């Protein structure tokens, strides 16, 4: 709110920036082992539909929630550098 | 006081027919700098013009410690108005 | 790219070459100048390796950068001429 910087899209992101990527990448690691995890459990379940009208089976479920509990991490910081914000995304 | 070796690329940009501004800082060497202390040089680099006000006119390269030669490799990208020309940056 | 002087080397060259040798003293001089001031920070430091890995000291980082600096220039010169370029090599 001082004039200064009302005047200016925010420079701060761009530090934490290198630490939300490193987040990202251990998010994706985690997340691909994750997945694996799933498709190994649903297949050990011979993967079953969610249910009979439901007519995938689970992993894809799990694994959109992994993938949205993920993204709203990253949500969750709104970065006002919408470029900073590009490369996450 | 010394030098600074860039290379700049404007790019009308080929995305938008705005001037954007890419600006290599590659090194400074012979700064004459030979201080009282732990020397640890930057680069503030500024764009000068009309219509920046709701533009970031001001980068700057990371320090190096104790060098008066300290090479960067930091490349920016400012962005000029859409109206005034390149003559009037 | 005009077949007329695509048939040559350039003669262009010819009239800088007087001029690039000159900056090639100056430079000389500016780097054995340099050297000693690099050098004398560097005894009055003691001999600092630069660091645990960087197992010299940072008068050679200097005079290295210098020398870089200086053939980087003639380098992007680029000269068509392999004689005049001999020369100034």
């Amino acid at each position: 709110e001082l004039p200064t910087f009302k005047d200016r899209v925010p420079e701060y992101p761009a530090w934490f920036e290198p630490f939300v990527i490193q987040w990202l990448d251990e998010n994706e690691e985690v997340s691909r082992d994750f997945l694996h995890g799933a498709l190994e459990r649903d297949k050990k379940d011979g993967f079953q539909q969610t249910s009979e009208h439901a007519l995938f089976s689970c992993s894809v479920v799990d694994v959109f929630s992994q993938l949205n509990q993920s993204f709203e991490i990253i949500k969750k910081l709104e970065c006002p550098d919408p470029q900073i914000v590009g490369h996450y995304m | 006081v010394g030098e600074v070796s860039v290379h700049v690329e404007l790019f009308t940009h080929p995305g938008t027919g705005e001037q954007k501004v890419t600006v290599k800082v590659v090194a400074a060497n012979d700064l004459k700098w030979q201080t009282s202390g732990i020397f640890r040089p930057f680069i503030e680099v500024n764009i000068v013009g009309p219509q920046l006000s709701d533009k970031k006119r001001k980068f700057a390269t990371k320090s190096k410690n104790n060098s008066w030669a300290p090479k960067y490799n930091e490349s920016f990208q400012f962005s000029l108005s859409a109206d005034a020309g390149p003559e009037c940056y």
